[PDB]
């Protein structure tokens, strides 16, 4: 799901050469406002990444009797840095950066039971209050014979940390993305890009455009279903009385 | 004569139920991708 | 979410509808072959 | 499926006779922008293949009790580059690129039965966590008795690379499409290259106006029904029961 | 099915005339662009072979146990060039060229049995991975019973070979055509050429206009019905059953 | 069905004064661009039997056992040219030409029989590969019992041949259509050669104009009812059984 940055940038040049990013007047040549295009490009990433799954992840909390809340932060998580003040009690999954929580979908113990998310007046319900904390309540510990959870959750890459002497090369950076969304992250760049420049009647418009030819490119990949999309068929007839 | 007109009357309603199209389903073009037009044809739950 | 009411977002197919004429054409059947038989078998429908 | 790209650049002539990219004003000759040119054509090639199926491909993987995750990259694709931490389990099939798997649609298993993607709660379900991966529960090991797999998914093909050498001929390189998605593809370069151009009136509305042919082209090919479409019959007659 | 080049270039006069491609502003007569034009007019014959079948044309395949994968390219087709690694296979039928399927619709067995073609689940069924290949799986040598096939495509005609001392006569190269289609194939070359030039109100638009009426004119074609259209009689009645 | 050429370019005169055609601005006469005139002719004669049928032919075909293809072309017909490599089997009929075969309609035996056209699995089927040729199947030289073949099919007028020479009379010419078609050919042709002349706001409309006025006067020919017209009535009642 990678990309070299080297052709993201060769080919925005050809839809960013009206602009100062990428051209000298004379003999157009890339400039050194690469850092810039860069922190736009991983903006551009995280909205794709917002519009469609495209990724999933995987933690696994160890339970402590007597515990209410639970953050999933990365200073928790084994590997990370261990702050004194916190027991690291994210025991396997994913590495955790700032933002690779977009929504927690499923929490199965491990017993194989699902428990319930959000899901008010529901037997064993788990509360999320703050977005990135499990809340659990003492209910839970008492009907509970699990030791241990299972997490899942929407995903977000976390963006390669550029570098002044990384200036050197730029073109080893590897964006984490399919290339049909390559296709729509050339649009929203140029949107971003163009939107502050132009004097002009037909050139006042650019930006525009390509605000609603992203948009177009959204829709056509929604239609053409080009990611994640679980269906649910459960059986309903082990229960016992659906046969 | 009531002979051959009741055996032509028989043989045209034969026909007209014969030779239709009977027992084949028909999917618009572009309601549903190929992993939805799967999913349909195997039986299971679907999106359109 | 809003615009897509559930009557028509969700559908949950079932058997297509018999037409109204083979049910006719079967009874049309049957009855010209007890009329040519002479024997009415108690039958096309319950026995007694 | 292959086209010289010499027929393609000389054909985009008649088209991109306005500008810079291939004429000289006097005596309107092709300049050597031809690499430039060359990578648009790659993103159109791409997009048709996007739109439309045209290709499908296939893989066959050898098992191994106890593993979770297969991820399906190049480096674990027999007759590729045998990365030393990773053992190669891909031993059959289409040589893997960076952008071949658009999508993964059929896994069929060594007795011929077909196993399911992405059906919760189905029998035996199979995971995509990351559109490349393919995450195997423990379960379809306890209960699976195939000892390989076969998968199918739609193929983009993998461009070829030109070279500064290569500069001489570039007339022996060979697009990968049917002349069909040829004529769409002139629509699709012509409105990428002459949109950031112009300031007059009706010389500003071209990028837009191709964008529009392109639209139509690919109804019309839709319509026409010149690519591939599976169409299902089931037998629904051996199960027993059903006659 | 022919044309002389000469009665089209003569014709084609009268609606380029406003333009470089046919007149010296003193004397008008023809120039020598004949090799852009003719590489114009053989675009407008393929779409016109797209639009509407005009064609058809025929194979025949020898098979062989334990094949997987036959392509039908004209290296494999008997008098053409015979490239030592491939065994030559189809061994009659119309000369094969570049551009000359353009989408297979029918499979007939030596016994005259008909077969299925991207029909999954059929019970005999062939499948083309990649538009020019035939896919055949093992269960079909199981139960075969033929020893050749038959296949039957839509065609496109090969457009004949101009050369630099052919610039003599030019005049002895053959279209392929009937006349019907050879005044829709006035229009759309008319708009191609029209398209990059002018910058007057009324000037700016006869590419357009141009598109416009050649629409219309494929629709009143259509309307008429002056290409080839079968129409299915199944019997039905010899099944044994239905009478 | 005839008309004097003199006639024609004398009516003409009256809608195409406005430009070189046919006039010097001073002192009206007709110049010498009367071939490029009488290219046009041809082919509006030629668009108008397109639209209405207004003729018809008749061939007779010599039946040959063991043959596959029977094409039409004009070196097979008795009193052709007889090119050595092909026997000369139509024997009867309209002198055929480059432009005679619009479609064929009706194929009649010897024996008074009507046999099927692209009518697929219809008893004795003949197909039509090429819309020139007639393939015939070997199942109809199994039941025929017809030794010879009638074929009707819609024609178009072969053009008379101009000469360098004839610049002399011009006038001895003798088009080929009923008068009403001639009101309608006016414009057709004076739309034609006034399409691409004019800057102004009212005279860059001409060409549009008479193309309305063309298309209105084609209706109202349709609504007189000024062309040939079978209408079927079949009998249905000598089968046997409908009375």
């Amino acid at each position: 799901t990678i990309q070299l940055k080297q052709v993201i940038d060769l080919l925005a040049e050809g839809e960013l050469s009206n602009i100062k990013y990428v051209n000298i007047d004379t003999g157009a040549l890339v400039l050194e406002r690469v850092p810039s295009l860069i922190r736009a490009i991983n903006l551009g990433v995280l909205d794709l990444h917002k519009r469609f799954l495209l990724k999933e992840g995987m933690l696994k909390i160890q339970l402590e009797e007597g515990r209410r809340l639970y953050p999933l932060r990365p200073a928790y998580q084994v590997g990370q840095k261990p702050k004194p003040g916190v027991p690291q009690f994210i025991t396997e999954g994913n590495k955790l950066g700032r933002q690779s929580i977009l929504k927690i979908e499923k929490i199965i113990g491990d017993n194989g039971v699902e428990y319930y998310l959000n899901d008010t007046w529901q037997p064993l319900n788990i509360t999320t209050p703050e977005f990135d904390v499990l809340e659990i309540s003492d209910e839970f510990y008492c009907h509970s014979s699990s030791k241990t959870l299972e997490v899942r959750y929407r995903r977000a890459p976390t963006p390669m940390k550029i570098c002044v002497d990384n200036l050197d090369s730029w073109g080893c950076i590897d964006i984490d993305l399919p290339y049909t969304h390559l296709q729509a992250l050339l649009y929203f760049v140029a949107s971003r890009c163009q939107t502050p420049i132009g004097f002009m009647e037909n050139t006042a418009q650019e930006g525009f455009n390509f605000s609603q030819k992203y948009e177009a490119e959204c829709a056509n990949l929604d239609a053409q279903n080009l990611r994640i999309d679980p269906v649910g068929n459960q059986d309903r007839f082990t229960r016992g009385g659906w046969v | 004569d009531n002979q051959r007109i009741i055996g032509a009357v028989t043989r045209g309603m034969i026909d007209t139920m014969a030779r239709s199209a009977n027992g084949q389903v028909g999917v618009m073009k572009g309601a549903l991708d190929v992993t939805n037009r799967r999913r349909f044809d195997r039986g299971e739950n679907y999106e359109f | 979410n809003p615009g897509a009411d559930p009557r028509a977002a969700v559908h949950m197919h079932t058997f297509p509808e018999i037409p109204q004429s083979a049910q006719y054409m079967i009874n049309l059947q049957q009855a010209e072959a007890e009329s040519m038989t002479g024997v009415k078998a108690f039958n096309a429908g319950i026995s007694g």
